[PDB]
RNA sequence: GGCUCUGUGGCGCAAUGGAUAGCGCAUUGGACUUCUAGAGAGCAAUUCAAAGGUUGUGGGUUCGAAUCCCACCAGAGUCG
């Protein structure tokens, strides 16, 4: 079992563990948002932090993987404790980094030794901003967080409820179901893209497109949406629930007449 | 007021009075006689072929390039079996076939008053083209999307837009080097909804280009 | 109430973690090393390749920032005020971020926290290190910065850019055969569509206000070298920042920032679930050809 | 015209989906040189629909004109996809059929749409 | 006039005593994808590789200095 700190209707995942179970077991990788450490200023391949979408939060809540706490407030009973603990682990990394060091640069004049010798021989004859700390990109101590309830619309969950929620939800839920990768298509013009398997070996085929059924479909955005997935090799597929508890798509395609 | 950039109209590789008639038949337009069609579509590139892609080398012309023809040029006379409509009419019969026809027209004779030659973008997912100097010299660097509000802002959208419309638009017109040219048209909130019945309300009517294009973070960096 | 849920600790690194990590190479392995497949047909291949790449990626996300406290300048967050009071004297970044006021060098949230996350400060609370969940929830909230409007400043100032925070019959056809002279005289006799600019009319839109302002001043990256803050000048782009769901701005928007903006190209920010889509409204003549 | 009036004889929908439907035959007849093709009609809508042969010896092609000014909810789309297997011949293969969609210059584009998932 | 900080490939930067001084953007080449009225475009149809240097100049410490220390050159902020 898992935790995602939700705020303001924001899943982020701090931990690495996290994200590799998602992406293994339960086939959602969601995305990065943060800084790389190793190349902070680099937009190629980014951070920790992952902003799991506000379905891929529910359903990973309503199938017993995920636990939805909110975002825990600072509480005035730990702040002593956590002082004397934090100088404590600080000045133990003071120690521990200089002996480290010590050992280091012992070691690697110990190598270079003879040729120092050879330098000295031909020259002759003719810590504090040292030490290392950490930026965690989580939390280092454990905290009491509430958990979210998520089927009633709230301050820190306001999804449920919506429409334009909803019937996304359904639609991932169903694609889900099928064993599909799904990741967001923002810049595809689709609600969803869809892999057959893991999207960093695999490319999709289907730009899925959250359509309600009553909902009226504008033609000139089907034969974008059709042309782009032509134009990138994917084939768009319409979604959209109906009221006997089932989900119906349309994989639009060109023809190419 | 910055105002956007005229990136050139790329070429193409390769290359290569008289009142008209035409027909108003099943709330479509068609013209038959073939000299019409070939000044049609030589003189301006108006219309397109029957049945083959551009040119009717084996002509019916779309409601705006038709009202066009007929209001801005005068030289074309559209029919109802019988009838030489008045523009009025058209206006009217054209608004009932297409609820959205003052809207498209209007961009539509703004652009071609402009000197570009528009072409209808059901391709590519918009509502007008412009292909400078014709279709077949240079590639068309346009895709003209429309939309129509009062001087206080405010109307009813023709096409609503949201950003996944509008991301996926970009990124077609982007693949076949074309810019996504948005052409909300602006109209004064006191006009009553009765001078739409006449043509005149364009001299009161005021454009407004605005061209939406991508901005890739990491080639703007420097200069 | 319902029980209580504990969410576990974080990584916690030792001193030789954090000496490896001094010691690492910033190449970047390879996303998904070779081309993409298009049909998994269960061959062994593409499972060694899938796992290769997993692991790739998990070695990675597993990484903590570390950095020498030598050049980490200390800073102090003080929520009241809401901004963030260095400590110790600023570096190369205090020529384009941060301000001077009361005689303190002081930094803004989302600067301080994108200069946490590329460890160029060492943020604190009441005499507690910062860690980035923290500082993300603390410094991004609706009253000092959303987490949008972050997002797209770390971005562009990781790409080098300055993002500084935003301070301000009857009827007759229209032509007859008597006027076709010249293509320009009839282009101009049909032309009675008057056109426009975003800040024609702008001045009145300003009181109808809500939804989307105007947020950071964009200096482009070779701007960077000499920068003046007392005196930096015309910005390369004012940034408006939405998100993927949100609706497109109305004409009234585009009008009112733009008229807010002046001469400065406009960009918006578009966020979707992670992704930035950085589009940009402009106005545009288009030539009398 | 023979088929013109073939379309316009069943007495179904408006005149623009007559006309629509007109042009697409014409298209699919003349231009792709299909083996064959039929027209059909669809009162349960007002619709009008076209079965053609695209290769001489293979099977029916389901044809939808429509036109640019005319929505398209999915339950429409459903409604069309069934109709469309009714006019197969009930076959076991999944339901499909063309949208050739017509502005009011002829310009016709076809995205034939099909049931379930279709890999490009 | 004093004080603080900055100077590394075209640009943003890492390395802050020892290997080949490296990463991204950018540029140039590979492979592939689409192009329907698009040589281009390519953003989970994307994916690889190369080349690129006055480390501000001068001097000193040291067996090696982009790493430390001084003199200055240019730049930014603050005070007065
Ligand atoms: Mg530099």
């Amino acid at each position: 079992m898992l935790v995602v700190e939700v705020a303001n209707g924001r899943s982020l995942v701090w931990g690495a563990e996290a994200v590799q179970a998602l992406r293994e077991r339960l086939g959602v990788g969601g995305r990065t948002v943060g800084a790389l450490p190793r190349g902070p200023r680099q937009n190629s391949r980014l951070g920790l932090p992952l902003l799991l979408m506000p379905e891929e939060a529910r359903l990973l809540a309503e199938i017993g993987a995920v636990t939805l706490v909110s975002a825990p407030r600072p509480d005035s009973r730990h702040h002593s404790l956590a002082l004397t603990s934090f100088k404590r682990q600080q000045e133990e990394s003071f120690q521990e980094q200089s002996a480290l060091a010590a050992e280091a640069r012992e070691t690697r004049r110990q190598e270079l030794l003879e040729k120092i010798t050879e330098g000295q021989a031909a020259k002759k004859q003719k810590p504090r901003s040292a030490l290392l700390v950490q930026l965690a990109t989580a939390r280092p101590r454990p905290v009491k967080a509430r958990p979210l309830d998520w089927r009633v619309q709230s301050k820190d969950w306001p999804h449920a409820g919506r429409p334009a929620h909803e019937l996304r939800y359904s639609i991932y839920r169903d694609l889900w179901e099928r064993g599909f990768f799904l990741s967001a298509a923002g810049k595809f013009g689709g609600d969803f893209l869809v892999y057959p398997g893991d999207p960093l070996r695999f490319h999709a085929h289907y730009i899925a497109q959250c359509w309600a059924p009553e909902d009226t479909i504008p033609l000139q955005d089907l034969v974008a949406a059709g042309r782009l997935g032509t134009s990138v090799r994917k084939t768009l597929l319409l979604c959209s629930p109906q009221p006997d508890g089932k989900v119906v798509y349309t994989s639009l395609q060109w023809a190419s007449l | 007021m910055a105002e956007a950039v005229f990136h050139a109209p790329k070429r193409k590789r390769r290359v290569y009075f008289k009142i008209f008639r035409a027909e108003m038949i099943n709330n479509n337009v068609i013209v038959r006689n073939a000299e019409d069609i070939e000044q049609l579509y030589g003189k301006g590139y108006f219309g397109k072929g029957i049945l083959s892609r551009s040119r009717p080398s084996f002509l019916q012309l779309s409601l705006e390039e038709a009202f066009f023809l007929v209001y801005a040029l005068g030289c074309l006379s559209i029919y109802y079996e019988k009838e030489p409509l008045t523009i009025v009419k058209l206006w009217k019969a054209f608004t009932v076939v297409q609820p959205t026809f003052r809207t498209t027209y209007m961009a539509y004779h703004y652009f071609r008053s402009k000197g570009w030659v528009p072409k209808v973008g059901l391709k590519y997912g918009t509502d007008l083209l412009l292909y400078r100097k014709g279709p077949p010299f240079y590639h068309a660097s346009y895709s003209v999307i429309i939309e129509l509000v009062d001087d206080h802002f405010e109307g009813s959208l023709r096409r609503p837009l949201s950003w996944k419309s509008l991301a996926a638009l970009s990124r077609v017109s982007v693949n076949v080097s074309k810019e996504l040219m948005l052409c909300y048209l602006i109209k004064p909130s006191t006009m009553t909804d009765k001078e739409m019945e006449s043509p005149e309300c364009m001299k009161r009517i005021k454009v407004q280009e605005v061209i939406l294009s991508r901005w890739v973070s990491s080639r703007e960096r420097s200069d | 109430e319902p029980a209580a849920v504990e969410v576990p600790a974080g990584r916690v690194l030792s001193a030789r973690e954090l000496f490896a990590a001094r010691s690492r190479s910033q190449k970047l392995p390879q996303r998904s090393h070779g081309p993409k497949d298009f049909l998994p047909d269960g061959s062994a291949a593409q499972a060694e390749r899938l796992r290769r790449c997993r692991e790739e990626l998990w070695q990675l996300l597993a990484e903590q920032r570390v950095e020498r406290l030598g050049s980490l300048v200390a800073a102090e967050w003080r929520p009241e005020e809401g901004f963030v009071e260095l400590k110790s004297p600023a570096g190369k970044f205090w020529q384009t971020m941060g301000f001077s006021e009361q005689g303190r060098q002081r930094l803004h949230p989302e600067e301080a926290l994108y200069l946490l996350e590329c460890g160029s400060i060492h943020l604190f609370h009441q005499d507690l290190p910062l860690s980035i969940q923290e500082a993300y929830q603390l410094l991004l909230t609706d009253h000092t910065v959303t987490f949008l409007q972050y997002q797209v400043f770390s971005h562009l100032k990781r790409l080098g850019y300055v993002v500084r925070r935003f301070q301000p019959q009857p009827v007759t056809p229209l032509l007859s055969p008597g006027q076709a002279s010249s293509p320009a005289v009839v282009l101009q006799h049909i032309s009675v569509l008057q056109t426009t600019h975003l800040p024609d009319g702008g001045a009145r839109l300003l009181e109808k206000s809500g939804g989307l302002e105007i947020i950071f001043d964009v200096y482009q990256a070779d701007a960077v070298a000499t920068f003046r803050k007392n005196n930096p000048g015309k910005p390369y782009a004012r940034m408006c920042i939405s998100g993927f769901d949100e609706p497109v701005p109305d004409l009234c928007s585009l009008k009112r920032l733009s008229y807010q903006s002046g001469d400065v190209p406009l960009i918006f920010a578009l966020v979707d679930h992670g992704d930035i889509s950085f589009y940009s409204f402009r106005d545009f003549t288009l030539p009398q050809d | 015209h023979p088929k013109y009036l073939e379309m316009m004889e069943l007495d179904i929908g408006d005149a623009t989906q007559v006309y629509v439907a007109f042009l697409v035959y014409l298209d699919l007849m003349e231009s792709k040189s299909w083996h064959e093709v039929n027209c059909v009609g669809l009162p349960e809508l007002q619709l009008i629909c076209l079965v053609g042969t695209e290769i001489e010896g293979e099977g029916l092609q389901t044809v939808v004109p429509t036109p640019i000014t005319a929505s398209l909810s999915h339950n429409r789309i459903r409604e069309i996809l069934k109709a469309s297997r009714k006019l197969q011949g009930d076959p076991d293969l999944p339901m499909s059929f063309t949208l050739a969609i017509v502005e009011s210059d002829s310009t016709i584009v076809y995205y034939k749409l099909t049931d379930g998932f279709m890999l490009p």
